C-alpha cells in the first residue's frame, strides 16, 4: 500500500513529535490572539492530552492522517481562522460529567 | 518693547527651548520647529503693521512659503528615517557617531 | 476688553509652553493649533486682515493638516495629555510659571528689562492715528508683489519648483 | 438684538437639516418609484423629530477612544465651523461683513478636515484611521481645486467681499461668464462633503447623539455649500427697500442645488479612490490652471477690471 | 424557616461574577476619586465566592436529598483583605491603585450606606454550617476567573501588548 | 583599523563602520496587511468571508 | 466684538449639545455588555504621505496666487501679469514634472 | 397619579420614536433575504414606515435573521447580536431560522436562531411573503408600542 | 566572558530542575531521561525545546532524540557552541 | 446516482458559482479593494448554490 506521507511507523513518530513542537509552543500565543481564559499550562496539557488519546494507533497510514488533520486544526489556529469558542471547544465545559460507576450510570438511566 | 512683543519673543523662545531638548519623537521637534516659524511670523507682521512698511507686507508671506517648504522637507525625511528604522525615535538616529 | 491683546498674547505663550512641552504628537498639533489661531486673533487685532486669515488657511489649514496626517499614519506612540508623566507636566507648570513671572513683572513694574526692555503700557498705545482711505495697506502691499516684488515672485517660484523635485528626489527610495 | 441675529441664524439652520434629512429620503424614494417616509407624521412631516429622539435615547455605546478629550473635541469643531460658515454669507446682508469673507470661509473648510483626522485617530481602529486618512486625501484634492476657482471667478469680484457678488452678478448670473469654473465648483464641493460619488462607504465609532451632531454637521454643510454656489454664481436681484425678494430667490436656489445634490447621489455609482484623485489631480486640477490663467489675462485684454473697492 | 420548615437556606459570601457588584463596584471607584478605603480597609478579611460555584450548589442542593432544612452557607476558596483584594483587583484591571450622597441618586445608586458598612464589615466565619463541599462542589479560586470579571475592565494596552500577569495577592488564611 | 584610533572600553565592543555605506536592513518587518472581508459588509452578503 | 460674539456663542452651542449627546444620554440605565474589546496583537504606505507633501506644496503656491485680485489694480499691469502667468506655469510645471515623472500615484 | 400621568406620557413619546423610526440590519444569510428586499422594493417600502435599512449594525435597533442559520455562521451572529447597541430587536424571518425548516435534522445547521439570541418575533414561512415579513415588523412595531420602560422604573 | 562546559552544565541542570516532572532527588548529570528520571517521548521532546530557549539555538529531531541524558545535550550543546 | 429504489443514492449538484468563486483570487491578482467586490458581482455569487 502507498503510505500517505511516512513508509515506517519511526517516520511517522517524528512527524508526532514536529507537530507536537508546534502546538507546544503556539499555545502561548494562542491564549493571547483568542484572549483565552485557560493558562498556558491548561492549553499545553490539552495538547498532550490529544496527542495522547490517538496513542494506540500502530498503521503508519492512520498516524500520517491523522498528523495531517492535527496540521489542519493547527493552520486554523494559527492564521486565528477558527474563532475563540472554537479553540474553547476542545475544553469542553458546559457539558455535565458523565459518571462512570455502574451504579451512577444504574441511577442515571438506562444507559447502556 | 509693547508687552506683545514681549510675549511673542518669549514664545519663540520657548519654542526653540523645546526643539533642542528632544525628548522621544522627530515629529515632537519638527512641531517646536513650525512654531518657531509661526511666532516669527507673527512678529514680523506685528512689525511690519506698526511701522505700516507697506511695500514690505510680503515679507511674511514668504516667510510663511519658505518656512512650510523646510517643512515638507523635514517631513520626507522623518518619513524615510521612520520606514528605515520604524519609529521617528531620535534615538534610532544613533549610526553616525562623534 | 483693553487688555485683550496682552491676554491673547498671554495664551499664545501657554500655547508654545503646551507644545514645546514635546507631549504625544497628537496633544502637541492641538498645543500648536490652539497657539496658531490666537496668534492669527493677535494679527487681526493688529488689523492685517490677509495675513490673519493667511496662517489660518496654509500654516493651520495645511501645514499642520499634512503634519497631523503623518502622526495619524505613522503612529507609534503611547497617547499622553500636557499634564500627563512629570517629563511633560512638569515642562508645561514650569514654562506657565516663568511666563506668569513675566506678566507680574511686567505690569506690576512698568519698565520690565530682562533681555530687552518691555514697558508695562497697554498695547494700545502703540497704534499709530491715521487714515488709509479707500485702502487696505496690508491688501495693497501685498499685491504689490506682483507688480514692485518680481524678482521674490521668480525666487519663491523657482524654489516651490525646486522644493517639489527634491521632495520627489528624497521619497523615491 | 446681535444676539437675536446669531439665533435666528443658528436655529433655523439646523431645523432645516432635521427637515433635509426627511426631503432627502423622500425625494431618493420617488426617483426611485418609492414613497419617502410618509407613516410617521403628515407626508413624513415627523420623521425627523421621531429620528432624533430615537438617537437620543439608544444606548451610547463607547468606542475605547484612546482619547476622550480628542473624540469628544471632533464633533465640537465640525459643527462649530458649519455654524460659522453661515456667518458671512450675503442673505443681502450678512451678519459679520468681512472684506475677506471669501478667505474665510475656505479657511473655515480647512480647519473642518481635522474634525475627519481628529475622529478616526482617536477611535484606537486600524479600519477607522484607514477610512480617516482616505477622507483626508479626498478633502485634500477638492480644497486645491476650490481655492482656484473661487480666485479665478473672483478676479472679476474685485475683491474677497462676498456682498459684493450680488453687486458683480446684479445683470448676468455669473455662470454664463464662467460655466466650466461653475462645472468643476459644483464637483469640488460634491467632494468636499464627501456626497456621491464621492463617498468612501465600507467616524462611525460615534455613537448616538455624537454621531447625530456629526451628521448634522456634515448636511449643515452641504446646505451652506449649495448656498455659497448660489451666491457665487446664480446671483440673484436684491431691491435694498425689499430684501425679503432676495431672500426668496436665494433660498430657492439654495433649494435647487440641494436637490442636484441628492439627484446626483441617486444617479450616478460611487467612484474610486485612485478614480476620484486621478480626477482631482489629472483632469480637474490642469483646467483650473489654465481656467486660472484665462480668467487673469480676460479682463486686462478686455479692460474689464473690476473696481476695487 | 418558620413558613417552611425544610426550607434549604443558602447564605452566600460576596459572590463575584461577570455582572458581579462586588469585583466591578471595586473596579469603579475611578468615579469616586482614588480607592475610598475606610481606614485603608486594612482590618477587612473578605471571603468571595464564585457565580457558577453558588448556582451549581443551589441547584446540587435541590437534587440533594439531605440538603431539605439544612441551613448551608456558601464561603469563598480564600479569605483576602480588602486592601489586598481591591489591589488585585485594580492589579489585573490594569487600573491605577490610588489607595484613598449616592444613596440621593432616584435612578440605582451608585454607593449605599449600608453597602459602604457591608464592604468594610469583614466577612463572618461560620464552620458550624455546611458548605459548597457538602454539596460536591469544589471551590474555585478567585485567581483563575479573576481575569475574566475584569479583563474586560482593561485601560488601553493590558488585554495585550504588555499583558503583564499580576501574582495571586495575599490571602489572610 | 578599527571605530577610533584610541580606543576605549565601551568603545572597544563598538564595530567599525561598513565597507559600503550600506548598513545592514533591519528586521525587515512585512507591512503586508491581512484584511477580512467580514459578512456583514453588503458585498459579502452577509454570508462571505474572503481573508485577504 | 460681533465676529467674537459668534465664534463664542457657536463654540458654547456646539459643546452643550456634545454634552447633551455625551452625558445626558448615558444617564439611562441600559444593564452593562460585560463585552472587553478583545485586541491581540502598519500600513505607513508613501501613497498617502505623498498625497499630503504635494498638497502642501500646492497650497503654498496657491497662497503666492492670493493677493491676485488687488494686484490686478496695478498700473504695470504689464508686469503684474507676466508674474501671474509666471506663477501659474510654475505651478502646471510642478504638476507636470509630478506627472511625467513617477508621481501622482495616490 | 401625576407622576404616573407624566410618565407614562413620557414613555408613549420614547416609545413612538423607536417604533417609528426602526433601523434593522440585514442579515440576509439564504433565500430569506430575497423576499427582503422585494420589502424594501417599491411595491411595499420599509422606508415609508420608516423602516430605513441600516448597513451599519452598531446604528441598527433590529436585526432581521433572514435564512438558513449554519453552525460556522453562528458565532458570528451572536458576536454582532451583542455589538448591536440597546434597546435590540430580533426579527427571525423563515422557517429555516425559526427552527431549521427544512434543514432541521442537517449535521450543520443551528435548530432555530432562538438558541443563539433571543428572538422577539418570528415570521412564518418559506421565504414569508414580504407583506408578512413586512406585517412582522408592524406587529414588532405595536410590541414596542406596549412596551412600558419608564413607568415600571417609576413603579419599581 | 566565554561559554564554559560547567556553564553549559548548569545552564542545562537548571532548565531540568525548572522541569516540574522532573524528580531533583533523581536528578544527574548523566541520569537518562526516559530510564533514570522515567520520562516519556513527549516530556524529552518539551525539555528538547526548553533547552533550545534556554541557549538560543535550535535541535532538528534527529538530535534531539540522540539528546537522551544531561550531559549529552551539555556535549551537543559544546559542539553548537563550539566550546 | 440511483440504486433502484424511491429515494436517490447520492446526489452531487454541480453549482456554477462554486467554480466561479474558486477561480476569484486569479481575478483578484493585482486589483484593489473595491475591484474585489466588483469581481464578486460579475462572477454572480449565490452562496447558497456555492455552499450546497
Ligand atoms: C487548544 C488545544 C488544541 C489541541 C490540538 C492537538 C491536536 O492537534 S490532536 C491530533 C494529534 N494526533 C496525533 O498526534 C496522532 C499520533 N498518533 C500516534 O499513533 C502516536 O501516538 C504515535 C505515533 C504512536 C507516537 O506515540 P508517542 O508520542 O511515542 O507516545
Ligand atoms: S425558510 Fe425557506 S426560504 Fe427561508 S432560508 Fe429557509 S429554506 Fe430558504
Amino acid at each position: 500500500v502507498k503510505p500517505i506521507f511516512s513508509r515506517d511507523m519511526n517516520e511517522a513518530k517524528r512527524r508526532v513529535r514536529e507537530l507536537y513542537r508546534a502546538w507546544y509552543r503556539e499555545v502561548p500565543n494562542t491564549v493571547h490572539l483568542f484572549q483565552l481564559d485557560i493558562s498556558v499550562k491548561q492549553g499545553r496539557d490539552k495538547v498532550r492530552e490529544m496527542f495522547m488519546k490517538n496513542a494506540h494507533v500502530t498503521d503508519p497510514r492512520v498516524v500520517d492522517l491523522l498528523v495531517i488533520k492535527g496540521k489542519m486544526e493547527l493552520e486554523e489556529t494559527i492564521n486565528v481562522w477558527k474563532q475563540r469558542t472554537h479553540i474553547m471547544r476542545f475544553f469542553h465545559e458546559t457539558e455535565a460529567p458523565r459518571p462512570t460507576d455502574f451504579l451512577s450510570k444504574f441511577y442515571v438511566g438506562h444507559d447502556p | 518693547m509693547p508687552l506683545v512683543y514681549m510675549n511673542i519673543i518669549m514664545a519663540f523662545a520657548i519654542a526653540l527651548a523645546g526643539l533642542l531638548m528632544y525628548r522621544s519623537h522627530l515629529m515632537s521637534s519638527l512641531l517646536c520647529l513650525e512654531g518657531m516659524m509661526l511666532s516669527l511670523f507673527i512678529m514680523s507682521t506685528l512689525i511690519i503693521l506698526n511701522t505700516h512698511f507697506t511695500l514690505a507686507n510680503m515679507m511674511p508671506i514668504i516667510l510663511l512659503v519658505f518656512a512650510a517648504c523646510e517643512a515638507a522637507l523635514g517631513l520626507s525625511l522623518l518619513v524615510m528615517v521612520s520606514n528605515t528604522y520604524g519609529t521617528d525615535y531620535v534615538q534610532n538616529l544613533n549610526l553616525l557617531q562623534c | 476688553t483693553m487688555y485683550i491683546a496682552f491676554i491673547l498674547s498671554t495664551i499664545f505663550v501657554i500655547g508654545f509652553v503646551g507644545f514645546s512641552s514635546k507631549p504625544s504628537p497628537i496633544y502637541g498639533g492641538l498645543g500648536l493649533i490652539v497657539s496658531g489661531g490666537v496668534g492669527c486673533g493677535i494679527v487681526l487685532n493688529f488689523g492685517g486682515s490677509f495675513l490673519g486669515l493667511m496662517v489660518f488657511l496654509i500654516y493651520l489649514g495645511g501645514m499642520l493638516v499634512v503634519f497631523g496626517y503623518t502622526t495619524a499614519m505613522a503612529t507609534e506612540m503611547y497617547p499622553e495629555v500636557w499634564v500627563s508623566n512629570k517629563t511633560v507636566f512638569g515642562a508645561f507648570v514650569s514654562g506657565l510659571m516663568m511666563e506668569f513671572c513675566m506678566v507680574y513683572y511686567a505690569l506690576k513694574e512698568e519698565e520690565v528689562e530682562i533681555i530687552f526692555k518691555f514697558n508695562g503700557l497697554g498695547d494700545w498705545v502703540i497704534y499709530d492715528t491715521g487714515d488709509s482711505g479707500f485702502f487696505s495697506e496690508e491688501a495693497m502691499g501685498i499685491a504689490a508683489l506682483y507688480s514692485y516684488g518680481t524678482w521674490l515672485v521668480i525666487v519663491t517660484g523657482w524654489s516651490l519648483l525646486i522644493g517639489v523635485v527634491v521632495i520627489m528626489e528624497i521619497t523615491r527610495g | 438684538m446681535f444676539m437675536i441675529n446669531i439665533l435666528s441664524l443658528i436655529i433655523p439652520i439646523l431645523l432645516a437639516v432635521a427637515f433635509l434629512t426627511l426631503v432627502e429620503r423622500k425625494v431618493l424614494g420617488y426617483m426611485q418609484l418609492r414613497k419617502g417616509p410618509n407613516v410617521v407624521g403628515p407626508y413624513g412631516l415627523l420623521q425627523p423629530i421621531a429620528d432624533a429622539l430615537k438617537l437620543f435615547t439608544k444606548e451610547p455605546l463607547r468606542p475605547a477612544t484612546s482619547s476622550i478629550s480628542m473624540f469628544i473635541i471632533a464633533p465640537i469643531l465640525a459643527l462649530s465651523l458649519a455654524l460659522t460658515m453661515w456667518v458671512p454669507l450675503p442673505m443681502p446682508y450678512p451678519l459679520i461683513n468681512m472684506n475677506l469673507g471669501v478667505l474665510f470661509m475656505l479657511a473655515m473648510s480647512s480647519l473642518a478636515v481635522y474634525s475627519i483626522l481628529w475622529s478616526g485617530w482617536a477611535s484606537n481602529s486600524k479600519y477607522a484611521l484607514i477610512g480617516a486618512l482616505r477622507a483626508v486625501a479626498q478633502t485634500i484634492s477638492y480644497e486645491v481645486t476650490l481655492a482656484i476657482i473661487l480666485l479665478s471667478v473672483l478676479l472679476m469680484n474685485g475683491s474677497y467681499t462676498l456682498s459684493t457678488l450680488i453687486t458683480t452678478q446684479e445683470h448676468i448670473w455669473m455662470i454664463f461668464t464662467s460655466w466650466p469654473l461653475a462645472m468643476m465648483w459644483f464637483i469640488s464641493t460634491l467632494a468636499e462633503t464627501n456626497r456621491a460619488p464621492f463617498d468612501l462607504t465600507e467616524n462611525v465609532e460615534y455613537a448616538a447623539g455624537p454621531f447625530a451632531m456629526f451628521f448634522m454637521a456634515e448636511y449643515a454643510n452641504i446646505i451652506m455649500m449649495n448656498a455659497f454656489t448660489a451666491i457665487l454664481f446664480l446671483g440673484a436681484s436684491h431691491d435694498p427697500h425689499t430684501p425679503e425678494l432676495y431672500t426668496i430667490n436665494f433660498v430657492l436656489k439654495t433649494l435647487a442645488l440641494t436637490i442636484t445634490f441628492l439627484w446626483i447621489r441617486a444617479s450616478y455609482p460611487r467612484f474610486r479612490y485612485d478614480q476620484l484623485m486621478h480626477l482631482l489631480w489629472k483632469s480637474f486640477l490642469p483646467l483650473t490652471l489654465a481656467l486660472c490663467m484665462w480668467h487673469i489675462s480676460l479682463p486686462i485684454m478686455t479692460a474689464s477690471i473690476p473696481p476695487q473697492s | 424557616r418558620a413558613a417552611f420548615p425544610e426550607a434549604t437556606i443558602i447564605k452566600p459570601s460576596d459572590i463575584f461574577g461577570r455582572e458581579d457588584r462586588f469585583l466591578n463596584y471595586f473596579a469603579s471607584m475611578r468615579w469616586f476619586g482614588g480607592v475610598p478605603l475606610i481606614s485603608l480597609g486594612k482590618e477587612t478579611v473578605k471571603q468571595p465566592v464564585y457565580i457558577v460555584d453558588v448556582s451549581k450548589g443551589i441547584i446540587n442542593a435541590i437534587k440533594d436529598p439531605d440538603a431539605k432544612g439544612k441551613t448551608f452557607a456558601f464561603v469563598g476558596p480564600n479569605r483576602y483583605l480588602l486592601f489586598d483584594l481591591v489591589q488585585y483587583i485594580f492589579a489585573v484591571a490594569y487600573r491605577p491603585f490610588l489607595p484613598y450622597l449616592f444613596e440621593v441618586s432616584p435612578f440605582e445608586p451608585w454607593t449605599t450606606r449600608d453597602k459602604v458598612e457591608r464592604v468594610h464589615m469583614s466577612d463572618m466565619t461560620l464552620p458550624h454550617l455546611p458548605g459548597l463541599e457538602d454539596l460536591g462542589i469544589q471551590a474555585t479560586p478567585l485567581e483563575l476567573k479573576a481575569i475574566e470579571v475584569l479583563r474586560r475592565h482593561r485601560t488601553y494596552r493590558w488585554l495585550t501588548s504588555e499583558m503583564e500577569d499580576v501574582k495571586p495577592a495575599k490571602t489572610v488564611n | 583599523g578599527g571605530a577610533v584610533m584610541y580606543p576605549t572600553k565601551e568603545t572597544a565592543h563598538w564595530k567599525p563602520p561598513p565597507w559600503n555605506d550600506v548598513d545592514p536592513p533591519k528586521d525587515t518587518l512585512v507591512s503586508n496587511l491581512t484584511l477580512n472581508f467580514g459578512p456583514q459588509h453588503p458585498a459579502a452578503h452577509g454570508v462571505l468571508r474572503l481573508v485577504m | 466684538m460681533n465676529i467674537m460674539l459668534t465664534l463664542l456663542t457657536n463654540v458654547t452651542l456646539a459643546s452643550l449639545l456634545v454634552l447633551i449627546a455625551f452625558w445626558l444620554p448615558q444617564l439611562n440605565a441600559y444593564s452593562e455588555k460585560t463585552s472587553p474589546y478583545e485586541c491581540g496583537f502598519l500600513p505607513f504606505s508613501m501613497k498617502f504621505f505623498l498625497v499630503a507633501i504635494t498638497f502642501l506644496l500646492f497650497d503654498l503656491e496657491i497662497a503666492l496666487l492670493l493677493p491676485l485680485p488687488w494686484a490686478s489694480q496695478t498700473n504695470n499691469l504689464k508686469t503684474m501679469l507676466t508674474m501671474a502667468l509666471f506663477l501659474l506655469i510654475l505651478l502646471a510645471a510642478s504638476l507636470a514634472y509630478e506627472w511625467t515623472q513617477k508621481g501622482l500615484e495616490w | 397619579s401625576r407622576g404616573e400621568y407624566v410618565v407614562a406620557k413620557l414613555d408613549d413619546l420614547v416609545n413612538w420614536a423607536r417604533r417609528s423610526s426602526l433601523w434593522p440590519m440585514t442579515f440576509g444569510l439564504a433565500c430569506c433575504a430575497v423576499e427582503m428586499m422585494h420589502m424594501a422594493a417599491p411595491r411595499y417600502d420599509m422606508d415609508r414606515f420608516g423602516v430605513v435599512f441600516r448597513a451599519s449594525p452598531r446604528q441598527s435597533d433590529v436585526m432581521i435573521v433572514a435564512g438558513t442559520l449554519t453552525n460556522k455562521m453562528a458565532p458570528a451572529l451572536r458576536k454582532v447580536y451583542d455589538q448591536m447597541p440597546e434597546p435590540r430587536y430580533v426579527v427571525s424571518m423563515g422557517s429555516c431560522a425559526n427552527g431549521g425548516g427544512y434543514y432541521h435534522y442537517s449535521y450543520s445547521v443551528v435548530r432555530g436562531c432562538d438558541r443563539i439570541v433571543p428572538v422577539d418575533i418570528y415570521v412564518p414561512g418559506c421565504p414569508p411573503t414580504a407583506e408578512a415579513l413586512l406585517y412582522g415588523i408592524l406587529q414588532l412595531q405595536r410590541k414596542i408600542k406596549r412596551e412600558k420602560r419608564l413607568r415600571i422604573w417609576y413603579r419599581r | 566572558p566565554p561559554l564554559t562546559l560547567e556553564a553549559i552544565k548548569d545552564r542545562v541542570l537548571y532548565v531540568l530542575k525548572l522541569y516540574d516532572k522532573i524528580d531533583p532527588e533523581k536528578l544527574s548529570v548523566n541520569s537518562h531521561f526516559m530510564k533514570d528520571l522515567g520520562l516519556d517521548s513527549l516530556d524529552q521532546v518539551e525539555i528538547i525545546m526548553a533547552m533550545e530557549d534556554e541557549f538560543g539555538f535550535e535541535i532538528p529531531d534527529i538530535d534531539a532524540e540522540k539528546l537522551m541524558c544531561p550531559q549529552e545535550i551539555v556535549d551537543y550543546i559544546a559542539d553548537k557552541k563550539d566550546v | 446516482v440511483s440504486d433502484g429504489s424511491s429515494r436517490p443514492y447520492r446526489c452531487k449538484i454541480k453549482a456554477p458559482g462554486f467554480a466561479h468563486l474558486a477561480g476569484l483570487d486569479k481575478m483578484s491578482k493585482g486589483h484593489m479593494l473595491a475591484d474585489v467586490v466588483a469581481i464578486i458581482g460579475t462572477q454572480d455569487i449565490v452562496f447558497g448554490e456555492v455552499d450546497r
